[PDB]
């Protein structure tokens, strides 16, 4: 704590200003980094809940496949449905289903005796995007809430 | 006691009595023709809180000749050459005898606030100021942290 | 400690230790940007693959709800179809997969939905949700910059050294 406001600056004053200046630069990264830690918790949590949540959608589609392979006419379609049933890896299963959901739906509707609506490949494409953009919207809104809450407690400390 | 050496001593009394905000300077205890100067970067400029040291060289033609002024710290600025010399109009051709140490340094200090394009000393700096302001600021923020390590022994 | 907790604490630290603290946080921050970019990308790719798996069940519902026998079942399937929340879907699908599977196989119906009318609705929603995403993402950038700019001013307000130099 050294000043003399009218007197010219001293070596003791510039070191005390360089130290404080270091802190200001330091706190900028500390704050910027700690919020990025906060986001990684937000991201990592959403990664696990999203992966966990698909187990209901995947298993119920395997159910529909098993009831349909027995009464399938095409052998190419019987093989593809057996691939679904015998994959035994939800991450692989989910990719097989999502990439071939158009084909899969058609096979269940044809075999179980329903009228495959035309324009059904575009129906699934727009349904998956709507659901995705909804999840992405909500996540960025939580990113805003969690970031706002993060900074607000920091401002609260100053006052 | 010569006209130059006497006028310079007045500038030192100027710096001692009313030193401009963010600036200090002083001649060598054994030579008044060389001064150690230091400019703190003003607020809201990418050169903020930077403690940049300078070196001023005078001859016996002062204040009728502008001193040879160049930086000692690593500087990234379109107006500052790689050898430390500065492209400031006041120094080169706008020299007016009413300029003392105090005004020369705040003038340089003010080059941090709003720089002067079409004076390309560091083309890297001049272009990046127009094309990639982020990368310009990233390089300046580096010269600011590197300025802080000196310990300013030239001030005592 | 090893880190200056407060600006008042900085007097006790040497420069070399401060530079070390500065570079450690700079690096941790720059590394977390790389990590968050990669994770955020993986979240959407994971989201796309999960929405693809579930939406195919919503498709199977829409093609059969028109021809359902029970009013108890038409209500249940319309709730399934009209829940724009993927988290809700996954719970509806997982908790009621038995009923849902039975309904798709048993109550097998016809193609009488407005095949072109719902495609148009989903096209306007996708385009809308795309604009709302971009707007909410800029709100994040502007908030990060806003709060960081505010916190930075506090450090200079509470700085006795800046007060000495620029009084």
């Amino acid at each position: 704590e050294l000043s003399d406001p009218s007197e010219p600056l001293t070596q003791k004053d510039v070191i005390a200003f360089q130290k404080e200046a270091l802190f200001r630069c330091l706190n900028k990264w500390r704050v910027k980094a700690n919020q990025l830690v906060e986001e990684n918790e937000v991201l990592a949590a959403g990664l696990s809940k999203t992966t966990e949540s698909v187990s209901g959608c995947c298993s119920s589609i395997v159910v529909l496949a098993r009831s349909v392979v027995e009464d399938c006419s095409d052998e190419q379609d019987k093989r593809f449905l057996q691939q679904l049933i015998n994959t035994e890896d939800e991450h692989t299963l989910t990719q097989i289903i999502s990439n071939n959901s158009a084909r899969i739906c058609e096979l269940i509707l044809k075999t179980s005796g329903s009228n495959i609506s035309d324009n059904i490949g575009r129906l699934q494409e727009l349904e998956s995007l709507t659901l995705t953009l909804q999840k992405l919207l909500k996540s960025s809104e939580n990113k805003l809430k969690k970031a706002t809450e993060y900074y607000e407690n920091i401002i609260a400390q100053y006052d | 006691s010569t006209p130059a050496r006497r006028r310079l001593m007045r500038d030192f009394k100027r710096m001692k009595e009313d030193s401009p905000p963010g600036v200090s300077a002083s001649p060598l205890p054994d030579n008044v023709m060389i001064w150690n100067a230091m400019i703190i970067g003003p607020a809201d400029t990418p050169y903020e809180d930077g403690t940049f040291r300078l070196l001023l060289e005078f001859d016996e033609e002062y204040p009728n000749k502008p001193p040879h002024v160049k930086f000692l710290s690593e500087m990234f600025h379109p107006n500052v050459y790689a050898n430390g010399e500065i492209c400031l109009d006041i120094l080169q051709n706008r020299w007016t005898p009413t300029y003392d140490v105090a005004s020369i340094l705040t003038s340089i200090q003010s080059l941090f606030n709003d720089p002067n394009p079409a004076s390309p000393a560091n083309v890297e700096a001049a272009t990046l100021f127009q094309d990639h302001k982020s990368q310009y600021v990233k390089r300046v923020k580096e010269t600011v942290e590197k300025s802080w390590e000196d310990d300013m022994e030239d001030m005592a």
